[PDB]
């Protein structure tokens, strides 16, 4: 129970762990708006 | 552009603006600001003639103005003739029309070319920045045919670049894909675009339509390739 510590998962993260884990939810996320132009020097 | 310029016993020390709200606002451009280093050097300060050698000389006034005389007496009519600079005033263009008039000459040319087929130079708003430029800042979209503005009127690209800024002003380029520190629509380099936006083909056509207040701007360097009529 309260012994045991529930939290060694990231004793075992990489480099690229959140950028990998961005590349796996870029899929859920719903379009983004649109501010009418490309940048604001357009 | 008004300027101010700063003397000290009698020698220009350097150039500032001034402000005008209508025409530089508070700006002058480098080549306003820092050009006046020349007028120290290279300087004409004496009347001259040719000697015996073919070599220039310097003479005093009497000389000179009396040789020039012997010529405008012995010669009359078309055979006289003036050609204007780029940096003449009001009174001397003046003084020179009517001297030769005194001559029967009407052979008054400039180096820049303005094409004088039709109207010419008989309507003055044929020949002028008719928008001024303080109206580029109510303008919505302009059209620039053949012009560097950025480097032939810096002041006024300046104008152009603020409304571009400020009103959402929309700006489309016929000529070469310069930079003019501002993303512009580059319709195409061959003049005969003109034309087609002229027949209504071009799209531009129809935005020149929607607008409320357009603008078309064409510079003389693009009047100057033997075209300008056209």
């Amino acid at each position: 129970d309260n012994s045991t510590y529930r939290n060694l998962q990231h004793h075992e993260y990489s480099t690229y762990t959140f950028l990998d884990l961005n590349v796996e939810l870029s899929k859920f996320r719903m379009p983004q708006p649109s501010s009418g132009r490309q940048s604001p020097r357009h | 552009s008004n300027i101010v310029v700063s003397t000290r016993t009698g020698e220009v020390m350097r150039i500032l603006p001034r402000m005008h709200e209508d025409i530089n606002e508070e700006w002058i451009s480098d080549k306003t600001r820092f050009a006046y280093d020349g007028l120290k050097r290279q300087r004409l300060t004496q009347p001259m003639i040719r000697n015996e050698k073919g070599l220039l000389t310097y003479t005093t006034w009497e000389d000179a103005l009396s040789r020039v005389a012997g010529m405008l007496q012995s010669f009359q009519g078309n055979d006289v003739a003036a050609i204007a600079g780029g940096l003449v005033d009001a009174e001397a263009l003046v003084a020179l029309k009517d001297l030769l008039n005194r001559v029967d000459s009407d052979s008054l040319c400039t180096e820049e070319v303005f094409p004088t087929a039709g109207a010419g130079t008989d309507l003055r708003s044929n020949y002028l920045l008719n928008t001024t430029i303080a109206g580029v800042e109510e303008a919505d979209v302009i059209l620039l045919v053949g012009t560097n503005p950025r480097f032939e009127a810096p002041l006024f690209n300046a104008r152009i670049r603020k409304s571009w800024l400020h009103n959402d002003l929309k700006v489309a380029l016929i000529g070469s894909p310069v930079d003019l520190t501002y993303r512009y629509d580059h319709l195409g380099d061959s003049p005969k675009i003109l034309q087609d936006i002229a027949s209504g083909n071009h799209p531009f056509s129809q935005i020149l339509k929607e607008a409320k207040k357009p603008m078309v701007v064409l510079g003389s360097s693009a009047l100057q390739r033997s075209d300008g009529t056209a």
